[PDB]
């Protein structure tokens, strides 16, 4: 099977710049060679068939080269909408086969998050479990650090974070940080805290 | 062009995956039609194709499992796949040769385990928050199974400053949260309510946010 080989893994661009990814073949495909464009959300949407040609309604921008088995997918003049998954599919040897993707991030200034606390509620309290929920909302860079406290205390255990895709518009992420416990835990504790590297936000249960 | 995949999302070990694509704005019997799946890692397979004749080329991966069928009088096809295992669970397309016209995913899910519909719990400002010119109100969706859950708020007419989190596993079950910021004005005059389906156990929960007590 024709194994196709992406580099590089992850890009990340100010808009305005250009940026040009490899595909490359084990084999030639001749010019056999569909690019695509995925966001993490929907479904990948064709960019560049036979290695070089556009598609109907795909800005100018975009364009492809490569004959054989070296391929390039070139972006001049980025936008901030570029963000995503850009993976190459050969279509010369059956079984058709796709790259590993690269990864485009858009870079821009600095932005700190917005932060939310949330205390459990009251129909969750009731079913024994107890989810401090706090979101940070519009930030740049992605690699944000989250403390939690518990009445003072650094706390690392039964915490999840999870993390949206790149916004279209602002390129900003936003994540939600989770401290699970049981009600039996909550309620031992008074005051509980979310700070984004320092950025707090705070509660206490008896208020 | 327009892709509807149709069929389970939840199937047991050893059974029969059986998906369905119905075709709008394109003959089935112009083009050929396909399945490509999406692997949770992100990996993308081509899974067969059906030529506007009848004749289908498969994935030798998939080793005679794969049947692919259509039916031109419907402008329709299917895919069946056999004696599935949990390393068949993926995102399932259906796509056009080239893939210029690409359906939405439908996440499959093979398991053994039952299905469980989420428990969704409004996230209201603490009673003590600082105010601002614009409040975020949240809804937790916890202990469903399986993957996915559809979340919106207002059924879909509050749709700006709107996120929502990839789920994560805990104990064989998913949870996620999603954030609505609107205006300081604006609630509790006018109302915000996230509405949560669960396609997997036919279930759909609307919770009301409500200032709290
Ligand atoms: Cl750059
Ligand atoms: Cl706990
Ligand atoms: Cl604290
Ligand atoms: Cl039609
Ligand atoms: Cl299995
Ligand atoms: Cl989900
Ligand atoms: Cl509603």
């Amino acid at each position: 099977d024709i194994v196709l080989t992406q580099s590089p893994a992850t890009l990340s661009v100010t808009p305005g710049n250009s940026v040009s990814l490899s595909c490359r073949a084990s084999q030639s495909i001749g010019n056999n060679l569909h690019w695509y464009q995925q966001k993490s959300h929907e479904s990948p949407r064709l960019l560049i068939k036979y290695a070089s040609q556009s598609i109907s309604g795909i800005p100018s921008r975009f364009s492809g080269s490569g004959s054989g088995t070296d391929f390039t997918l070139s972006i001049n003049s980025v936008e901030t909408e570029d963000f995503g998954m850009y993976f190459c599919q050969q279509s010369n040897s059956w079984p058709y086969t796709f790259g590993g993707g690269t990864k485009l991030e858009i870079k821009r200034a600095d932005a700190a998050p917005t932060v939310s606390i949330f205390p459990p509620s009251s129909e969750q309290l009731t079913s024994g479990g107890a989810s401090v929920v706090c979101f940070l909302n519009n930030f740049y860079p992605k690699d944000i650090n989250v403390k939690w406290k518990i009445d003072g205390s650094e706390r690392q255990n039964g915490v999840l974070n999870s993390w949206t895709d790149q916004d279209s518009k602002d390129s900003t992420y936003s994540m939600s940080s989770t401290l699970t416990l049981t009600k039996d835990e909550y309620e031992r504790h008074n005051s509980y805290t979310c700070e984004a590297t320092p950025i707090v936000k705070s509660f206490n249960r008896n208020e | 062009v327009q892709f509807q995949e149709s069929g389970p999302s939840l199937v047991k070990p050893s059974q029969t995956l059986s998906l369905t694509c119905s075709v709008t704005g394109d003959s089935i019997t112009s083009d050929h039609w396909s399945w490509i799946r999406k692997f949770p890692g992100n990996r993308l397979e081509y899974m067969g194709y059906v030529s506007y004749s009848g004749n289908t080329f498969y994935n030798p991966s998939l080793k005679s499992r794969i049947s692919i069928t259509r039916d031109t009088s419907k402008n329709q096809y299917y895919l069946d796949l056999n004696s599935v295992t949990t390393e068949d669970t993926a995102t399932y397309y259906c796509a056009n040769w080239d893939g210029d016209y690409w359906g939405q995913g439908t996440l499959v899910t093979v398991s053994a385990a039952k299905t469980t519909p989420p428990s969704v719990y409004p996230l209201a400002p603490g009673s003590a928050a600082q105010t601002n010119s614009m409040v975020t109100l949240g809804c937790l969706v916890k202990g469903y199974f399986p993957e996915p859950v559809t979340v919106t708020w207002n059924s879909g007419s509050l749709s700006s400053g709107v996120h929502t989190f990839p789920a994560v596993l805990q104990s064989d079950l998913y949870t996620l949260s999603s954030s609505v910021t609107v205006p300081s004005s604006t609630w509790p005059s006018q109302t915000v309510t996230c509405n949560v389906a669960h396609p997997a156990s036919s279930t759909k929960v609307d919770k009301k946010i409500v200032p709290r007590d």
